[PDB]
C-alpha cells in the first residue's frame, strides 16, 4: 500500500491509499507507456532524470473511485529510498521483513508547509 | 527485481527531515528518538497472540507546562484567537493559565476547552515577579510564550503570501474600493 | 452552495459534527442589521412621499 | 538567594504550611475589622466564624475572603461558598488550582 | 420484630459516584505507540462512499 498526499490552490489536502500493483509508469514523453520492467527513470545516484508520470488503474480520491487517474513527480523533488520508490513505480510488491521502528514525532496534524 | 537490484548498489537514501524539523530539540515533552528492533517472527501464530515487539515509553498529557524562556513549540497546531496580542495588566506573584490551544472562552487565560478538544496544546502556568502591562499572545505561536514577540505579524505575513489569503484579503480589499470608488464617483 | 453541492454530500468529505447545542448569543443582533438597512430605507422613502 | 521550588502545587503537598498560612491571615484580617471580638480570641483550625447558634456574618466572611484572596493570589467565588470557619476557608484554598 | 431490630436491614439504593473512572479507555498519551495527535489527524480524512477501501 503507498499513501499519496496532495495539496491544491485553496489548501484543501487530499490523502488517498493505493495498491502497488495499479501502477503503471508512462515514458518521458507520457505519450505511452514505459516498460515496467526495464524504465529508465531515476539517475545513477537515485534522483529522478525527469518528471515522472505514472497512471493509477483505480484510484479512490474522497470516496470516489475514478479509472486511469494520471498522477507526476516533479524533478524538482527530493526522492527517498530510490530503490523503494522505483519499486512503486513498476508496481512491485516490496518485502520488508527486515525493517526498524524508529520513534519520532516530529510531525503534528495539519503541519505547515511550503506548498502553498 | 534484475534491474532495480542492480541500480541499488549506486541508488542512495536521503534523509526523511523536512521543514518541520525535529521536534526534541524544540519540546521539552518530547523524548529523542530511538530505533527498536523488531523480534525474530514468529514461527506460529496463534489466533489469540499479543504484540512482542519492544514497549515504547509512554508519556501522558500533563495538566499544564511551565513557562518556555523563549523556547516555546507548541504540541499541536493552535486556533488562532486573535491576530495581535492582549496588552493585560498582570499582578505581581499571581499564577495565570495561558491558553494555548486557542479556543479559550475566557481570554488568553485557560478556560476547561483544551480538555474539550482534540489537541496535545496544554495550559501555560506562569508567574510573573513584577506587576504590570504585558503583551499576551493571542495568535498561540509565539516563541516567546505567553508573552507576545511580534510573531503574529510573520503569521500575517504567511497568509498573505499564500495563494488563497491572498485571494482572501485582496478580495476584501477590493470590496472596500468598491465604496471608496463609489463615494468618489458619488457626483458626477 | 457551491460547497455543500460539492463537497458535503457523504460520497465527498462528510464531517461528524460533534457540536452539541448551540451556543449562539447576538449572531441575531447582528444579521438582523440587512433586514434593519431594509426597514430604514422603506420608511425613509415611505416618509418622503408621504 | 533562595531559589523558588520547581513543582507547582507545594500548598497542596504541604497541607500544614497552607494551613499557618490560613489562619495567620484570617486572624490579621479579623483583629483588623473587628478587634474587640478577636484580639482576646486565638485562631486556630477548629475555630469557626458563626454566632453562637449557627448564624453566620456575611460581613466577617466576605473579610476573610478578601484576605484569603490577597494572600493566595487567587479569586474566591463568594456565590458558590461562604467561608465560615477555617475548615471551610482550608477546603477553598486547596481546591482552587494555582494559589501561592 | 425482635429478631428485624437485633440485625441490620438490607441497605437502600444510594445514587453516589464512588471513585469514578473513565467511561472510555485511558486518555491518549502525549507521546507513545497511538497519541492525540494521531486521532486529532483523522477529522481531515473522513469519507463514507458506496465501495470498501
Ligand atoms: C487614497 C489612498 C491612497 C493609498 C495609496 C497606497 C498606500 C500604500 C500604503 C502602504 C502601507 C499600508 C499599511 C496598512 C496596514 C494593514 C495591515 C495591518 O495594519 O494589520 C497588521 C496587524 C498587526 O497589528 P500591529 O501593528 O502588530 O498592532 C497590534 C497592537 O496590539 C495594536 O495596539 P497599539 O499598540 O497600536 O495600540 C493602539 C492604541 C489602542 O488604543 C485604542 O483603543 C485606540 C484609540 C485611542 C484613542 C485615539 C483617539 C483618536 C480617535 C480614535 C478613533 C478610533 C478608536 C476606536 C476605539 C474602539 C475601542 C473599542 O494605543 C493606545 O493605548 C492609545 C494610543 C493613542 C495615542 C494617540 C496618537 C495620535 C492619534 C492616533 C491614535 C490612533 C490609535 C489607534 C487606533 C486603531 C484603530 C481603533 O495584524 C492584525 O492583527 C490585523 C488586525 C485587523 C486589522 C484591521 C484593519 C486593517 C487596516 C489597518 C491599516 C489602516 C491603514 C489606513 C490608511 C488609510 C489611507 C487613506
Ligand atoms: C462631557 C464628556 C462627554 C463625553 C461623551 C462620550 C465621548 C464620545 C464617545 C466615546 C465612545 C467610546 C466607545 C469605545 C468604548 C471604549 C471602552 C473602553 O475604554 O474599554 C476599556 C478597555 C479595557 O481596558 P484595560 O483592561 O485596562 O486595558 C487597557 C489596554 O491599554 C488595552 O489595550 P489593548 O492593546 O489590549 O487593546 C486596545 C486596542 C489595541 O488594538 C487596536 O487598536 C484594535 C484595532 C486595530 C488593530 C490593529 C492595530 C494596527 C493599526 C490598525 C489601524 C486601523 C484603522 C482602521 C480602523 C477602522 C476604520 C476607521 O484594541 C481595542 O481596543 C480593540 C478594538 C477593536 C475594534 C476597533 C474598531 C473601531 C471602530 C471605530 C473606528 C472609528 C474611527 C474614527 C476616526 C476619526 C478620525 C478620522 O481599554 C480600551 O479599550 C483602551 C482604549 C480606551 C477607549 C478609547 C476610545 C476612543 C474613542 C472611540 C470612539 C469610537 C467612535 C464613536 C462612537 C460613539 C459616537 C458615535
Ligand atoms: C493608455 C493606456 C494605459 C494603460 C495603463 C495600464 C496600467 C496597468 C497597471 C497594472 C497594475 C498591476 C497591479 C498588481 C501588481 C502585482 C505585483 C506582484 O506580483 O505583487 C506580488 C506581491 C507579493 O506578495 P506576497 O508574496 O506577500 O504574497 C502574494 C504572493 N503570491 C501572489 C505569489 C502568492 O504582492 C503584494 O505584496 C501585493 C501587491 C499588490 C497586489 C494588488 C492586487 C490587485 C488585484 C486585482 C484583481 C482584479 C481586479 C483588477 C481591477 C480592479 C483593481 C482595483
Ligand atoms: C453599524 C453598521 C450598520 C450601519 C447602518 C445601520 C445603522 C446602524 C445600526 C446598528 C445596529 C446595532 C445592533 C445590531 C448589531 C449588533 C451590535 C450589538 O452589540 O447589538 C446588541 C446590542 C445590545 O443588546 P443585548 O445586550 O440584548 O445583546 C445580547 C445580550 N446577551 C449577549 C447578554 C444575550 O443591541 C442594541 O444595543 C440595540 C439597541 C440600540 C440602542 C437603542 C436604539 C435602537 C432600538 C431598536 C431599534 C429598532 C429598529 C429601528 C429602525 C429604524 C427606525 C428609524
Ligand atoms: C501606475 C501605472 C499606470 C497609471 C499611470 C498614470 C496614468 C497614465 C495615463 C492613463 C491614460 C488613460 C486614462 C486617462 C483618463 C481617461 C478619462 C477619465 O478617466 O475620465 C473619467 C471617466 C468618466 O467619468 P465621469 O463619470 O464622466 O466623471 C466622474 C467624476 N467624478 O471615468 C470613467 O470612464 C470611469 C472608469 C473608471 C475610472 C476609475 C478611476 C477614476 C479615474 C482616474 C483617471 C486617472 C488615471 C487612473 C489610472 C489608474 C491606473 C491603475
Ligand atoms: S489551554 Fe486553551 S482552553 Fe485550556
Ligand atoms: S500575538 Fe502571538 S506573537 Fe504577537
Amino acid at each position: 500500500v503507498a499513501k499519496i498526499e496532495t495539496q491544491s490552490l485553496a489548501g484543501d489536502r487530499f490523502t488517498s491509499w493505493v495498491e502497488t500493483y495499479q501502477f503503471h509508469p508512462l515514458t518521458q514523453d507520457q505519450k505511452n507507456f514505459d516498460n515496467q520492467d526495464n524504465a529508465e527513470f531515476l539517475e545513477d545516484e537515485g534522483q529522478l532524470k525527469y518528471e515522472l508520470g505514472v497512471q493509477l488503474d483505480n484510484l479512490q480520491e474522497m470516496g470516489t473511485t475514478s479509472q486511469d487517474i494520471v498522477i507526476n513527480f516533479m524533478k524538482e523533488g527530493t526522492v527517498h529510498h530510490p530503490e523503494l520508490f522505483e519499486a512503486i513505480v513498476k508496481g512491485y510488491n516490496i518485502d520488508t521483513s527486515d525493517y526498524v521502528i524508529n520513534t519520532a514525532n516530529n510531525l503534528r496534524a495539519r503541519e505547515g508547509n511550503h506548498n502553498h | 527485481m534484475s534491474a532495480i537490484l542492480k541500480r541499488a548498489a549506486k541508488y542512495k537514501r536521503v534523509s526523511s527531515i523536512l521543514c518541520e524539523g525535529e521536534a526534541h530539540l524544540r519540546d521539552p515533552f518530547t523524548p529523542p528518538p530511538v530505533i527498536l528492533k523488531p523480534p525474530a517472527p514468529r514461527k506460529d501464530k496463534k489466533p489469540d497472540d499479543i504484540t512482542d515487539f519492544p514497549a515504547q515509553k509512554l508519556i501522558p498529557l500533563p495538566e499544564s507546562i511551565p513557562y518556555q524562556e523563549g523556547k516555546y513549540r507548541p504540541a499541536s497546531i493552535p486556533m488562532v484567537a486573535g491576530f495581535f496580542p492582549y496588552n493585560c495588566y498582570l499582578q505581581q506573584g499571581k499564577v495565570y493559565s495561558w491558553c494555548s490551544c486557542g479556543i479559550s472562552q475566557s481570554g488568553p487565560w485557560c478556560d476547561g476547552l483544551c480538555n474539550s478538544v482534540v489537541t496535545r496544546c496544554r495550559p501555560v502556568v506562569f508567574n510573573v515577579s513584577q506587576s504590570g502591562y504585558y503583551k499576551i499572545c493571542n495568535c498561540k505561536f509565539s516563541a516567546n510564550a505567553p508573552f507576545c514577540n511580534n510573531t503574529h505579524r510573520k503569521m500575517v505575513r504567511y497568509h498573505h503570501q499564500t495563494h488563497r489569503g491572498f485571494y482572501e484579503i485582496w478580495g476584501a480589499a477590493l470590496f472596500v474600493l468598491g465604496w471608496v470608488y463609489m463615494g468618489f464617483n458619488y457626483y458626477t | 452552495i457551491l460547497k455543500v453541492a460539492r463537497f458535503r454530500v457523504l460520497k465527498m468529505r462528510p464531517k461528524i459534527s460533534t457540536s452539541y447545542r448551540p451556543h449562539g448569543k447576538w449572531g441575531d443582533f447582528l444579521a438582523c442589521i440587512i433586514p434593519l438597512i431594509w426597514c430604514i430605507n422603506i420608511l425613509t422613502n415611505s416618509n418622503l412621499i408621504l | 538567594y533562595n531559589f523558588p521550588e520547581y513543582r507547582t502545587g507545594g500548598v497542596q503537598a504541604n497541607p500544614g504550611i497552607t494551613a499557618k498560612r490560613i489562619i495567620k491571615c484570617i486572624g490579621e484580617r479579623l483583629r483588623k475589622y473587628d478587634p474587640a471580638r478577636w484580639e482576646n480570641v486565638p485562631i486556630t483550625f477548629k475555630t469557626h466564624f458563626r454566632d453562637e447558634n449557627g448564624y453566620s456574618d456575611v460581613a466577617t466572611s466576605i473579610q476573610i475572603h478578601d484576605a484569603l484572596e490577597r494572600e493566595f493570589g487567587i479569586d474566591i467565588k463568594d456565590r458558590l461558598a461562604l467561608v465560615t470557619d477555617v475548615e471551610t476557608a482550608f477546603y477553598i484554598v486547596m481546591s482552587h488550582h494555582d494559589p501561592l | 420484630v425482635q429478631s428485624q431490630h437485633s440485625v441490620p436491614a438490607s441497605p437502600i439504593r444510594n445514587q453516589r459516584h464512588i471513585n469514578p473512572v473513565r467511561e472510555s479507555g485511558p486518555l491518549p498519551s502525549y507521546d507513545g505507540t497511538y497519541t492525540m495527535e494521531d486521532i486529532r489527524a483523522v477529522f481531515y480524512n473522513t469519507t463514507v462512499g458506496r465501495d470498501y477501501c
